[PDB]
């Protein structure tokens, strides 16, 4: 087939390099559920991920981001000018690592998005999984460190650089 | 419009249970 896409984001910490984390997108299973992800990532679509934050970690369950638009995790849009539908449940919450979509109900999907940290079955069925940290679940766990059991961060957790690997 | 992207949360929460 394709290639699955493999994208990387540079994590900083109160603008202080933490470490690089990518991605592979599994386009073979959700198509436009990766492509939204993918093209956020390379900025191509004159908006996306660089310089938005990480605004919702809870140790041990999560770390969201995706809000670049409103930068306090109420916005976020995808690429296709309105919200998307949930495009399959192919695939699960299997460990950490996944990478899933946020949503605020069925059919509902933007930008937003998580990294698990353990394993969330109870989310199979209700969050398309579209990806999974290929290097760097190291700088994930790094960045729980700054999470709460609310979610709030304790310092400011960026994307402050982000693309497409070859 | 803003939309308050939690419902994982609320799950989480609910498995807590
Ligand atoms: C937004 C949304 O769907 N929230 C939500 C609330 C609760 C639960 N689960 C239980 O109550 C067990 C799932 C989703
Ligand atoms: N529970």
């Amino acid at each position: 087939g394709m290639v699955n896409p493999t994208v990387f984001f540079d994590i900083a910490v109160d603008g202080e390099p933490l470490g690089r984390v990518s991605f592979e997108l599994f386009a073979d299973k959700v198509p436009k559920t990766a492509e939204n992800f993918r093209a956020l990532s390379t900025g191509e679509k004159g908006f996306g991920y660089k310089g938005s934050c990480f605004h919702r970690i809870i140790p041990g369950f999560m770390c969201q981001g995706g809000d670049f638009t409103r930068h306090n995790g109420t916005g976020g849009k995808s690429i296709y000018g309105e919200k998307f539908e949930d495009e399959n449940f192919i695939l699960k919450h299997t460990g950490p690592g996944i990478l899933s979509m946020a949503n605020a109900g069925p059919n509902t999907n933007g930008s937003q998005f998580f990294i698990c940290t353990a394993k969330t079955e109870w989310l199979d069925g209700k969050h398309v999984v579209f990806g999974k940290v290929k290097e760097g679940m190291n700088i994930v766990e790094a960045m729980e460190r700054f999470g709460s059991r609310n979610g709030k961060t304790s310092k400011k957790i960026t994307i402050a650089d982000c693309g497409q690997l070859e | 419009d803003p939309a308050n992207q939690d419902c994982h949360v609320a799950a989480w929460h609910c498995w807590q249970r």
